[PDB]
RNA sequence: GGGGACCCACAUGGCGUGUAAGCCUUUACGGCCCAAGCGUGAGUGGGUGGCACAAACCAGUGAGAAGCGACUGUUUACUA
RNA sequence: CGUGUAUGUGCGUCCAUGAUGAAUCAGCGGUACUAACCAUCCAAAACCACCGUGACCGCACCUUUCGGGGUGUGGCGUUG
RNA sequence: UCGAAGGUGGGAUCGGCGAUUGGGACGAAGUCGUAACAAGGUAGCCGUACCGGAAGGUGCGGCUGGAUC
RNA sequence: GGGAGACUGGAAUUCCUGGUGUAGCGGUGGAAUGCGCAGAUAUCAGGAGGAACACCGGUGGCGAAGGCGGGUCUCUGGGCAGUAACUGACGCUGAGGAGCGAAAGCGUGGGGAGCGAACAGGAUUAGAUACCCUGGUAGUCCACGCCGUAAACGGUGGGUACUAGGUGUGGGUUUCCUUCCUUGGGAUCCGUGCCGUAGCUAACGCAUUAAGUACCCCGCCUGGGGAGUACGGCCGCAAGG
RNA sequence: AUCAGCUUGUUGGUGGGGUGAUGGCCUACCAAGGCGACGACGGGUAGCCGGCCUGAGAGGGUGACCGGCCACACUGGGAC
């Protein structure tokens, strides 16, 4: 029950549409485990600064999130063992 | 762990073991068993094949799954993690959800309570096995077969076992514990994780009887071999022999892998040790 | 660390009115949820001699409050080190 | 290094077993005790005999150094 | 252990009580095929303002006797 | 029964001597050396491990009781 | 940058593979052992593995002290300010005892890019078993145990109360020129640098973070070698303490 | 402490003997402890005190003579 910022960033290869239906799958896994609220907000296609993965560009999306850290520690399980994501993390928007 | 025995007696003064408290079992399923006996060291043929070895405890036998293919999409428990002194590793039961159980290896950590599947749809928690289709690369992986669905042979080395490494076109390339890369197909068997026993290296033998128990016979020194016996044979005192060390079959020390295998195209280069 | 829910709770459980907080039956209950919780923490973190500090120090503190407890009043230290089960 | 045999007393002693009888009950091929009966070591005193009281048979010699080999093991059946 | 006698308990096939079970016609999963609405982040067909100037046209100074060349500004063009 | 003296047997302390060996100090003067004191010509020292007739050398970590810039 | 576990990032070195590309590359006060003509150096692409986190980064922060810094998560200690609700002599230091502890060293089992005792050569010197060059075995890394010593220094044990200032830094509360932006101004407590009174000290020097003036307890010293050594005792498998 | 545990009539109670007098002073029977880091048990030295010397004092050294006790009579014991 900690605000908690996670940013993901995808793989240029899928489209902009998919993103949306992916992460929300994604996070129903915390939407159904601990009655959580979160903010999606998108933008991508920047030039990045080196090559990561052999790639050039990218996709940022980033959520608020107010979950437990089980679920968070569960979403990022899940998420990196993906392959179109290339990195991620997650903060604490509090003080700590 | 690791517990050392007091020395009681000056035999099994230095003799430790690793306590086997991971165990739950201890009388085996009477159904899996397969008569089995010691077979001496020899073959129906009645000649000693290999020396060194043979005489012992007299074993049992069973049937471990090493190549689960035959049932996916269903769900097991992990019964009992019993003992099978057959292996270096232990072998842990399963309840699958059709009632049919079948001896696995067991991985490391593994505790009753955990939930195995087996399938494309099986996740990364160890004891599922998998195709490389479905694995990421870079996982340490373990009973590792050779091609899509002819059991599996590699990979099942107690503490150490492959560690994939990537994925190109339809071979996947594997790294060996001695270090070394060999290619094998992207649809080929191999399961998640460790395999358990790690500290079954630190064991100390302890004496002669456990090791004609576990099954070698005491080695015959070739310096003192007689010289019709053996290239390392004779002399009044203590020789070398004179000359470099030979396998008194025959050969001396040196190449013995015989190219051109099948998979020897399938292998990038040979192990190299003490680097 | 405790948090405020589990904390008052506990000083209004084991206090002897609904306001005082500083009594050293709350103190010593406090120091005995915090030891106990802590130190489940460290049977699974072995090497963390910055926190067997706190226990040492923490562990001090509780024998100094509960040799004043015991000084003061006899009857009080027995119904306290009976009704949370130690040795002494 | 000391005691060790026999007899008496402590001793109708302690211990085990367990009947009659007693206690009890889901009453039975039942649990508790157990006078009586049977078996029974241990010790302390007093006395006695012989040169000698583990008296027969049976039944470790001990101690001090240094060499080799860590030890239990196996081998030149029929010279080691 | 193994063969037979037939009487007594006694059972259905050829009647039929029970327990059920399953291979047939008529549509739906606010989710959400297709013109939009409200809110949010970015930019392809360079508009306005400044700055840097491939290269070009040159004004003033320095430099070898004049030459190359260097320094400040203007007109664009934009290697970008 | 006790009982001093005497004799059996193995443990502690004080010792005396003991081939030879290890170390130390004082002699005076000689060979081998340059160690330290000035950025002593490789900054010094401390803990530690290895090496070398010898003072010492090196590795790692720590201090400035180190001079220039 | 308090500690522990896990995940993860980039640059660099080395090695391997494949182009291109030619006779040198590396080296010091000078040169030679070193690798090349079997194709080095250089350079591009890819991969592998190990160590450590340049800038921020400071006479700055934290920790009791050794010490501590790529990010992310997980759990946790210590300290600070205000309200002061409550406990009402619980405070301090602490012989013997117990726990932590730089680097090196040891056992077991792994790892091992760079660096680097030992050891080979090449170089100087009358002489080098050193300083210099080319290589490189322990170790340096990981897990579990061990030894428990450093110029372990602020060469100053801790705690409390008092005693003139100036100049920076960090953390937090307040108030007022008030834009209410402002290291604006003021008050307050904690931490940490520098210079300075009275005072102390043999001097250098310390100077509210005292070596100032005192109180409480604890360890240590009584001329230099012998000697932090022999014996004895304790710990350690040993080195050894 | 370069001496960390000591003790078995040892400790305590009861009953007997014992001695001028109470008492493990001696015996029997019951229980397991007492003394121990505010230095026990061990090791070396030595008669103690009023006094003497030194020092302003504190203190340090010391036990000549005399005098108050203590212990011994070649060594070890025992008793009238
Ligand atoms: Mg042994
Ligand atoms: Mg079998
Ligand atoms: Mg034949
Ligand atoms: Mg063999
Ligand atoms: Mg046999
Ligand atoms: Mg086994
Ligand atoms: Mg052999
Ligand atoms: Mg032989
Ligand atoms: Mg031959
Ligand atoms: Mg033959
Ligand atoms: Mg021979
Ligand atoms: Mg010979
Ligand atoms: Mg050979
Ligand atoms: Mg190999
Ligand atoms: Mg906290
Ligand atoms: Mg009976
Ligand atoms: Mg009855
Ligand atoms: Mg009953
Ligand atoms: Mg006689
Ligand atoms: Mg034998
Ligand atoms: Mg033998
Ligand atoms: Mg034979
Ligand atoms: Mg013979
Ligand atoms: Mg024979
Ligand atoms: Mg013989
Ligand atoms: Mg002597
Ligand atoms: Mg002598
Ligand atoms: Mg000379
Ligand atoms: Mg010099
Ligand atoms: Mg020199
Ligand atoms: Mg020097
Ligand atoms: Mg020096
Ligand atoms: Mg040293
Ligand atoms: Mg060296
Ligand atoms: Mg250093
Ligand atoms: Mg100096
Ligand atoms: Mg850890
Ligand atoms: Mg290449
Ligand atoms: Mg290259
Ligand atoms: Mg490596
Ligand atoms: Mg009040
Ligand atoms: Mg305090
Ligand atoms: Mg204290
Ligand atoms: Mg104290
Ligand atoms: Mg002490
Ligand atoms: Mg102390
Ligand atoms: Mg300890
Ligand atoms: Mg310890
Ligand atoms: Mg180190
Ligand atoms: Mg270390
Ligand atoms: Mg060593
Ligand atoms: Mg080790
Ligand atoms: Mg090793
Ligand atoms: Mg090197
Ligand atoms: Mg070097
Ligand atoms: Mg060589
Ligand atoms: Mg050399
Ligand atoms: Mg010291
Ligand atoms: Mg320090
Ligand atoms: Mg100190
Ligand atoms: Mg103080
Ligand atoms: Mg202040
Ligand atoms: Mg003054
Ligand atoms: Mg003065
Ligand atoms: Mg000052
Ligand atoms: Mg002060
Ligand atoms: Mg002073
Ligand atoms: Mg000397
Ligand atoms: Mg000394
Ligand atoms: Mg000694
Ligand atoms: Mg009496
Ligand atoms: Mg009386
Ligand atoms: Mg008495
Ligand atoms: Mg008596
Ligand atoms: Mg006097
Ligand atoms: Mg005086
Ligand atoms: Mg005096
Ligand atoms: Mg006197
Ligand atoms: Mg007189
Ligand atoms: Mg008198
Ligand atoms: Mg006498
Ligand atoms: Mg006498």
């Amino acid at each position: 029950m900690r605000p908690y910022e996670i940013m993901v960033i995808l793989d240029p290869t899928l489209d902009e549409r998919t993103v949306a239906p992916s992460l929300e799958t994604f996070l129903n896994v915390i939407r159904k485990d601990g009655g959580t609220v979160d903010k999606v907000d998108i933008w991508g296609r920047r030039r990045l600064a080196y090559e990561i993965a052999k790639h050039a560009e990218g996709i940022y999306a980033v959520i608020d999130v107010k979950a437990e850290p089980a679920t968070v520690s569960e979403l990022d399980r899940q998420l990196n063992l993906n392959e179109s994501v290339l990195r991620t993390k997650v903060l604490r928007t509090d003080k700590h | 762990g690791i517990r050392k025995y007091k020395p009681t007696t000056p035999g099994r003064r230095g003799a430790s073991v690793s306590d086997f408290a991971e165990i739950t079992r201890s009388t085996p399923e009477k159904s899996l068993v397969r008569p089995l006996h010691g077979k001496g060291g020899r073959n129906a043929h009645g000649r000693i094949t290999t020396r060194h070895k043979g005489g012992g405890h007299k074993r049992a036998y069973r049937v471990i799954d090493f190549r689960r293919h035959d049932k996916d999409g269903v769900n097991a428990k992990v019964a009992h993690i019993e003992y099978d002194p057959n292996r270096t590793a232990n072998i842990a039961l399963l309840h699958y959800l059709d009632g049919e159980k079948r001896y696995i290896i067991a991985p490391q950590g593994l505790k009753q309570g955990d939930v195995i599947e087996s399938g494309a749809n099986a996740d990364i928690k160890p004891g599922n096995n998998l195709p490389l289709r479905n694995i990421p690369a870079g996982t340490v992986i373990h009973a590792v077969e050779l091609r899509p669905g002819g059991g599996a042979k590699l990979a099942r080395s107690a503490g150490v076992s492959i560690q994939l490494l990537g994925k190109e076109g339809t071979y996947a390339a594997l790294r060996m514990p001695s270090g070394e890369i060999r290619r094998v197909d992207v649809r080929c068997r191999a399961t998640v994780g460790e395999v358990g026993n790690a500290e079954q290296s630190n064991i100390n033998w302890g004496k002669a009887g456990r090791m004609r128990w576990k099954g070698k016979r005491p080695t015959v020194r070739g310096v003192v071999m007689n010289p019709v016996d053996h290239p390392h044979g004779g002399g009044e005192g203590k020789t070398s022999g004179g000359r470099h060390p030979v396998s008194p079959w025959g050969k001396p020390e040196g190449r013995t892998r015989k190219p051109n295998k099948p998979s020897d195209k399938l292998i990038v280069r040979r192990r190299r040790t003490g680097k | 660390a405790l948090t405020a829910e589990q904390k008052k709770e506990i000083l209004g459980q084991y206090g002897l009115h609904d306001t005082d907080t500083g009594s050293p039956e709350a103190q010593v209950a406090l120091l005995t949820k915090r030891i106990q919780d802590l130190t489940e923490h460290l049977k699974v973190h072995k090497h963390d001699h910055h926190s067997r500090r706190g226990l040492l120090l923490l562990v001090g503190r509780r024998r100094r409050l509960l040799k004043y407890v015991a000084q003061v009043d006899v009857a009080r230290y027995r119904s306290l080190i009976e009704r949370l089960g130690l040795r002494r």
